[PDB]
């Protein structure tokens, strides 16, 4: 049938340090900046971060949102080709071959993913700018060799409660079931295409499967990132707990658990979106198999 | 540091039920899964089930549904295992385990184990007999007869003598257990220096010490 | 359920040799396999978690491979401290299932037993019983025969033999043989003989005493 939402496309920069998502806040570092607002509220020395978050961090999110909206025309272009390539009825109303429209799909797909990167390059430079400000701002803690770790371990306790709110094993179970069904359908389609002569419908199935493979890859990437965050933060909870550390280590402490938790929330958002995307593609495939086998008369 | 402390050994009659406990420290059980594992002789390891103490939801292995009930008390950080309709095939060591994490389902931390003995035999204290040579090196013995149930704790000189020690598995000869132990020392050590067999049988709250003396006769 | 077939049941490896344990699952579990090491009197110790992930502190001679249905666990070169039971555990789906286990023993040089016999203690005889005990210590391999003789006549009934596990210090075995008789029958005979026959010395090792 039709795909009316293509939020599953994302892209990373060339250095592979930043990942751009069409879901707010588009960068995982925004979630880290939101997490550092919590850390700063427990230190009277660094509570001037209240002003930094509402100016620089709030502006970065708005600029990221405006950047994503710029690519809306390119988004509609891809979405257009997708609806023709997965619907044999709409495809027969035009005269270009399936190979030709598939090439157009790849070009318009990469022009759109290229747009979300290109229009967000300056927002990337600002992220590194804000991180170093937070580092310098943490220097004003009134300690040196005996910086208390109570705030650091208090947040770890909070994060374990937050981890338990995510049904990770259901996500893992679902990705393995639909990956298995997807791979089984791919091998199935290459055998029955020799038996049933319906080139248009067969190709619509193959295109949707191509999109399913992409969505499965993104789901598996985010599930692994989320698993890594939970495993690492839980290891810190079970580990040795020093009461005092140096100031530069406490900086890494906050940056460590902050980045882990930012990836956990960013991944939770994407996996919830990719789960919906994959389930909608699966129904299209089995709908297309119904049409392939329902008009044999 | 993560620690799991289970309750002590149990002797139960066939057809009765037992409830085992496991108290956690170093972590909150509300944030993890608690698991129970059955370790029987020649039967390897067998998963029983798990609980999520946050909402109390449980999952069981099919052979344990309707015979095992897992519960948890977050205020005391304790997880519980109830086994009913017990038979002799449920005599085992029962372990309490914690999962690695929300995204790591394997068993990460274990308790020391709890022995459950399912039998109608009555608890009986052991007799302890010192075994001196027949009257280089010298081997001494200690014989522990007619006790029930397992376990018994045997040490030489309260445990400070462990080299050259062989304590053998107990065998069940008509209702009661028999156990022996040997210790080998250099001939210039015994009987110049004192050597004592220490047997403890917690089930009968008995502690016996027997010094090995040379035979007279 | 996901059946987990662990192979083989038992292994005898010499020092420095490579250990290979296989594990076959009835369903595809990707690489959600875990390997535990179990030693007598201790809880199971996890050595390798999902994805052939060595646990922190575990030596690098432990490794695993496999994806799908067929998996292998390898000890690159065997050490004496590796004598233990090993279990695979699939973590892919509920219920969790273990392999039957592999009992891994160390292959050392042959060693003859040290035999000693012990007449009944005075305390036991006073209580009306009489056990004669024989200790067969520090021998290898594990297989051994013990024969009891009362006044030269072989005795079969009333004998109990218990084997110890492989020693961690010297990797040998030890066996206890106990012949229990009534005090009345014990006093009716003169000589009590303990005969140990092991692979190492074709002729038996004989220890005896006379009730004097
Ligand atoms: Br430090």
């Amino acid at each position: 049938n039709t795909t009316d939402n293509i939020d599953y496309f994302d892209i990373s920069d060339e250095s592979n340090y930043y990942l751009i998502s069409q879901l707010r806040p588009h960068f995982s570092n925004i979630y880290f900046f939101d997490e550092f607002k919590r850390y700063a509220s427990y230190h009277t020395e660094i509570k001037r971060y209240e002003d930094i978050h509402k100016t620089k961090v709030n502006s970065l999110l708005n600029e990221a949102s405006r950047a994503i909206g710029i690519c809306n025309r390119a988004k509609n272009t891809v979405k257009g080709l997708i609806n023709i390539l997965e619907n044999p009825q709409k495809f027969k109303t035009q005269r270009e071959s399936y190979d030709v429209k598939l090439r157009q799909y790849e070009e318009k797909k990469e022009a759109f993913r290229g747009c979300l990167l290109n229009k967000n390059r300056k927002n990337l430079d600002q992220i590194k700018k804000i991180n170093n400000e937070i580092r310098d701002l943490l220097e004003k803690l009134k300690c040196s060799q005996d910086c208390q770790t109570n705030v650091y371990f208090d947040m770890i306790k909070i994060y374990l409660v937050d981890f338990k709110k995510m049904p990770y094993e259901n996500y893992d179970t679902f990705i393995k079931q639909y990956k298995n069904s997807y791979l089984s359908g791919v091998d199935m389609i290459r055998k029955i295409e020799k038996q049933i002569d319906n080139p248009v419908t067969i190709n619509a199935i193959k295109f949707t499967q191509k999109e399913m493979g992409y969505i499965i890859d993104r789901f598996e990437y985010h599930l692994q990132k989320v698993k890594h965050s939970i495993d690492q933060v839980t290891a810190l909870s079970d580990g040795v707990k020093p009461k005092q550390v140096t100031k530069n280590r406490l900086k890494e402490y906050y940056f460590n658990i902050g980045n882990y938790y930012s990836i956990f929330k960013f991944g939770k958002d994407s996996l919830n979106m990719l789960n919906k995307a994959l389930i909608h593609k699966e129904k299209i495939v089995h709908n297309l198999l119904g049409e392939l086998f329902g008009h044999l008369e | 540091e993560v620690q799991l402390q289970q309750s002590g050994a149990e002797l139960v009659k066939p057809g009765a039920s037992v409830k085992l406990s496991c108290t956690a420290s170093g972590f909150n059980i509300k944030d993890h899964f608690m698991h129970w594992v059955k370790q029987r002789t020649a039967q390897g390891l067998e998963w029983i089930g798990r609980i999520d103490p946050e909402d109390g939801e449980t999952k069981y292995a099919p052979k344990f549904q309707g015979t095992a009930t897992i519960t948890a008390d977050t205020s005391s950080n304790t997880a519980y295992l109830q086994l009913s309709s017990l038979t002799s095939e449920d005599t085992a060591v029962y372990y309490c385990a914690r999962s690695g994490s929300v995204s790591s389902p394997w068993f990460a931390y274990w308790g020391q184990g709890t022995l459950v003995t399912v039998s109608a035999a009555k608890t009986t204290a052991p007799s302890v007999y010192p075994l001196a040579p027949v009257c280089s090196s010298v081997t001494l013995g200690c014989l522990v007869k007619g006790y029930f149930p397992e376990p018994v704790t045997l040490t030489w000189n309260s445990g400070s003598l462990s080299s050259g020690v062989h304590t053998f598995p107990a065998v069940l000869q008509s209702d009661l257990y028999t156990l022996s132990s040997s210790v080998t020392v250099t001939s210039s050590t015994w009987p110049s220096q004192s050597i004592t067999c220490n047997v403890a049988h917690p089930a009968s709250s008995t502690k016996v010490d027997k010094k090995i003396e040379p035979r007279g006769p | 359920e996901t059946t987990v077939t662990q192979s083989p049941a038992s292994l005898s490896m010499a020092l420095g040799e490579k250990v290979t344990i296989r594990c076959i699952t009835s369903t595809d579990i990707d690489d959600d396999l875990n390997w535990y090491q179990l030693k007598p009197g201790e809880p199971p110790k996890l050595l390798i978690s999902e994805g052939n992930t060595l646990r922190p502190g575990v030596p690098s001679r432990f490794s695993s491979s496999g994806y799908g249905t067929d998996f292998v666990f390898t000890i690159e070169n065997m050490l004496s401290e590796d004598v233990a039971d090993y279990y695979c555990l699939q973590s892919d789906n509920l219920p969790l299932t273990f392999g039957a286990g592999t009992k891994l023993e160390l292959k050392r040089a042959d060693a003859a037993p040290t035999v000693s016999i012990f007449p009944p203690s005075s305390e036991q005889l006073t209580s009306g019983g009489a056990s004669v005990v024989c200790f067969l210590n520090n021998f290898y391999p594990k297989d051994i025969n013990v024969k009891w003789k009362i006044d030269g006549s072989e005795r079969q009934n009333g004998v109990l033999n218990s084997w110890t596990d492989q020693d961690s210090k010297d990797s040998t075995y030890s066996m206890s043989s106990t012949l229990t008789l009534t005090k009345d029958e014990y006093e009716r005979h003169n000589s009590y003989t303990c005969e140990a026959t092991h692979k190492t010395s074709t002729s038996p090792i004989v220890k005896s005493f006379n009730r004097n």
